[PDB]
């Protein structure tokens, strides 16, 4: 995966 | 490989939203922005986050949009 978009995405 | 393709879509519209809004094309990346919002659910992070970022207008043509 893609730690930028599952971080980035944690928020929501 | 998996799931995860709402966190690229979100990311790449995100993305997209920052480049267009730098273009000055308001209404584009407004709307991008908005896709990014419209998949999230749980947006009042994100949405203080784009509050603190954007000049308060832009901001404003992003409440209106959703």
């Amino acid at each position: 995966p893609r730690l930028s978009r599952l971080l980035s995405y944690a928020g929501c | 490989k998996d799931a995860e393709a709402v966190q690229k879509f979100f990311l790449e519209e995100i993305q997209l939203g920052e480049e267009l809004l730098a273009q000055g094309d308001y209404e584009k990346g407004v709307d991008h922005l908005t896709n990014a919002i419209a998949v999230c659910g749980q947006p009042q992070q994100l949405l203080q986050v784009l509050q603190q970022t954007l000049p308060p207008p832009v901001f404003q043509m992003l409440l209106t949009k959703l």
